[PDB]
C-alpha cells in the first residue's frame, strides 16, 4: 500500500 | 486463439510484466504505443475517464494496487515518487508538497519502465495492430457492448 | 555532435533503412511518429507542400526514386502498388480496371516495408520535438532553410 | 524505376 | 563441378540451405525431396551420427550447433528457448524446470530458421532421388566414402 | 557456443 | 572408506554408487538431505553424462550406452520391456519410424539399475546439506582431491 | 553394450 | 561465448 | 567476521553483481574504486598482470568468462562490444572487429562498464574495509610468496 | 622445387628477412601482399584465428617471439611499440597506458617494415602467383588436410 | 623479451 521494492 | 486473460484489449501482448488492469473497467492493457503516439493503457485510461489501475502477480512487483502511501489516493495521474531501494508513492499535492524531485508514474504518457515495462518493438509488429481511430471507435462501442 | 549528413531534420535518426530524401527541400526526415499523430516526412510532406521523395542506398531497397510504373509520376500521395514483387502505380489512371491496389502512405506514414518505422525505443534516444516544435521549425526555415 | 523487389 | 557444399544426395548449394555432418564429413540439404524426412536427418539416423556444423554464409554464419549449458553437441537432444535471440540447450538436465522449450528437429526436419527449406522449385530442380537410392548409398558409403 | 542471434 | 564410496556421503554398498566417467569419481543414488540423488546431482553440476555401473552390482561393471547407436549420455537413455533390457536414445534411437522411459526419474536413476539406499543406510552417513555439496563442487575445480 | 541382463 | 543478455 | 567465498580479497564487498573472479590468481575483486582511481578488479588486473575474468552466477547476465565471439580472445583489455535491441556482441578490438572484418572497450577510466559489473555506490563501499593504495601494493606484492 | 623449410606457406618467398612463424598452426608466410589487399601473415592471422608470430633467426632482428616487455602477452594485435634507437614492446592497454607516440605493429594489416621486410615487386612477381580466394579456399582444405 | 635494438 504505497511501497514498491524494487530488485536491482 | 484463446489468448491468457491478462492480454491487452487493444492488440493482445500478454507479458505479465507489461500489462496494467484497470479497476473500473477490468480489463487489461499494455504499456507499449504501437501504432499511437501514447501507450494502450494510458489512452484507455485518458479515454474512458478511469484511473485505478492494478499491476500483475507475474510482473517485477507482483499484483500491487497503485495508491498514495499518506491517504490512499489511487489517481495515478497525480502518484509519483522521490528517491536506494525503496520507493514510497506520494500524491504530487498535498502529501509531496514542501510543507508535508518529485516525478509522475506517468511520463510521456506511459507508465514508467520500470514499473511496466515496454514491450519490444518485435513483440508489437507480431501484436493484433490497430489504429487510433480504430480505439477511438472501440472505446466508443464499449459502452454500449462490453463484451 | 556530428551526426550524419542523412538523419532526421526533426529528431536526428539516421538508420539508413528509416530515413527519406525530400527531394524538394533537400533535407531527410525518418519515418517514425514520435509525438505527432503521423511520421515525420509525411507531415514535412504535408506541411512543405511537396511530393518526390528518395531512398538510402544503405536501406533494404537501396537508393530508389518512387514512381509509376507507367507514367513515371513522382507524387507520393498519388502513388500506390499491387502484389505479384510490388509494382508502383497511380492510383487513376495507372492501376485502372482498364489498364487489389495499396496507397504507400497509410495512417500518414509510409508502409513499414517500403521505409522503416523506427522502434518506439530508438525514437527515445532521438532528439524529442514536439507538434508546435516542427510547426515551428517548419516556419523559419523558408527565410533560412539552414 | 517502379518495380520494387522486397526483402527476404 | 558443383561447389564444395552441395547436398551429397540431391546437390542443393543454397548455403542457407545445407548443414555439414562432422563426422561423416559430407554436405546434406535440410529439404525433403519425395522422403518423409530431411536428407540432412535423413543421413543422420542412417550413419548414426549426431553433430553438425551450419554454413559460412548462412544467415547464422558457421556454426557448431550446442547446448549454452553443458557443450553437448547431439542435436536430437538440443531445442531451444526464445527479444530476437535464441538460446540452445539439452532437453536434459540443462533446460530442466530445476535447471517453452522446443526441439530443433521437428517432423524430422531442422527448423527452417535454423536451416532453411529448399523451395519446392528449387528441390525438383535438384537431382531427384528416392528412399531407396540414398540407404543403398549409405550402404555404399561404408566400403567407398568417396 | 550456444547463442544465436535470428535474422529480422 | 572403499574407493567406491559416495564422495559426497560416504556410502559404499556396490549396488548403490555410481561412477562418473569425467571426474572419476563415485556416488551414490540416494537423497539424502537434498531434493535430489547425489549422483544425479553431481552430474548436473559437473555437467558430465556418462557413468558406469560398479561390478559387484546385479548388472556388474558396465557403461550404459544406447543399443543402436552407442551414446552414453544417461540424460537420453531409457529402455521398453521379458527379462533382457536394451538401451536407446530417446531420438532418434527409439523414435516411432526406428512407452519409452528415462533411465532417470524423480531426479535419481531407476532402483533396478542402482539401489536407492534405505533411510537406515542414509541416516548411518556423513550428513551433508545441500549448499554444502553445492559449496564442494564449486572447489573441486581446483582441487579436485 | 546397451543391453543388461536384470538379477532375477 | 561472446553474446551477453543485458537486463530489463 | 565469515566472509562468502566471493567477496572482494581487498574490502570484503560481495554483492554478486560487483565481484569479478581472476581467472589466473583464482581470487575475487569487486568493480568499486575506493580511494584509488580504479576499480579494485582493475587495478589487481594491471598490477598481477592478469587479463581473463569470469562473472559471479547471481549476477544479472550469470557465470559468464568475456571472450571474443569471433577468436575466443579473453584479453579484457583487448575487448569491447558493439550493439546488436538490448543485445550486446564482444570483439577484439583488432582484428575481429576492424572495418574488413561504433565499437567500445569494456572497461572505460580504469573500470569495467557498469552493465557489466557494477559499481558499488559510494555509500555500500563506505560500509566495506576501507584500504589505501599503499596498503594493496604492499598485498599484491605479499601474494607472490604466501597467496594464502 | 626444394624450397626451403621457411617459405612462405601462400607463395614460396623463402628470403629469412620477410617471413614470419605461425606458433599456432607451425607454418610460415611472408610479409608481401602479392595479389591480394594484405600481406599474406597477417591474412592467415585473420583466417586461421591466429595471434602469435616469430621471426627468423637470420633477420635482421633475430630469432624472437613477439611479446609485451611488461606482461609477455604474445598478442601482435595488441602489441605496439614506443621509441627508445632502441624499441620497447607493449600491449596497447594497460602496459602501455599513461598511468603505466606507441604506434601498433600492424598497421594496414602487415607488419612494420622494420620488424619484418617487404619482398621487392620483383621477388614477389617470381613467386608462386595465388588469389585471394584461392587464399580463402586453401585456408579451409587446411583444417581437414593441415598438408 | 619485448626489448628491441634495431639493426645497425
Ligand atoms: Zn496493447
Ligand atoms: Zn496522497
Ligand atoms: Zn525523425
Ligand atoms: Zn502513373
Ligand atoms: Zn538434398
Ligand atoms: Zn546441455
Ligand atoms: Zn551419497
Ligand atoms: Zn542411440
Ligand atoms: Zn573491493
Ligand atoms: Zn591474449
Ligand atoms: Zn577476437
Ligand atoms: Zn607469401
Ligand atoms: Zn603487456
Amino acid at each position: 500500500r504505497g511501497i514498491l521494492i524494487l530488485p536491482a | 486463439k484463446d489468448l491468457p486473460i491478462h492480454a491487452c484489449s487493444y492488440c493482445g501482448i500478454h507479458d505479465p510484466a507489461c500489462v496494467v488492469y484497470c479497476n473500473t473497467s477490468k480489463k487489461w492493457f499494455c504499456n507499449g504505443r504501437g501504432n499511437t503516439s501514447g501507450s494502450h493503457i494510458v489512452n484507455h485510461l485518458v479515454r474512458a475517464k478511469c484511473k485505478e489501475v492494478t499491476l500483475h502477480k507475474d510482473g517485477p512487483l507482483g499484483e500491487t494496487v497503485l495508491e498514495c502511501y499518506n491517504c490512499g489516493c489511487r489517481n495515478v495521474f497525480l502518484l509519483g515518487f522521490i528517491p536506494d531501494s525503496v520507493v514510497v508513492l506520494l500524491c504530487r499535492q498535498p502529501c509531496a508538497s514542501q510543507s508535508s524531485q518529485w516525478q509522475p508514474l506517468i511520463q510521456d504518457r506511459c507508465f514508467l519502465s520500470w514499473l511496466v515495462k515496454i514491450p519490444s518493438e518485435q513483440e508489437q509488429l507480431r501484436a493484433r495492430q490497430i489504429t487510433a481511430q480504430q480505439i477511438n471507435k472501440l472505446e466508443e462501442l464499449w459502452k454500449e457492448n462490453p463484451s
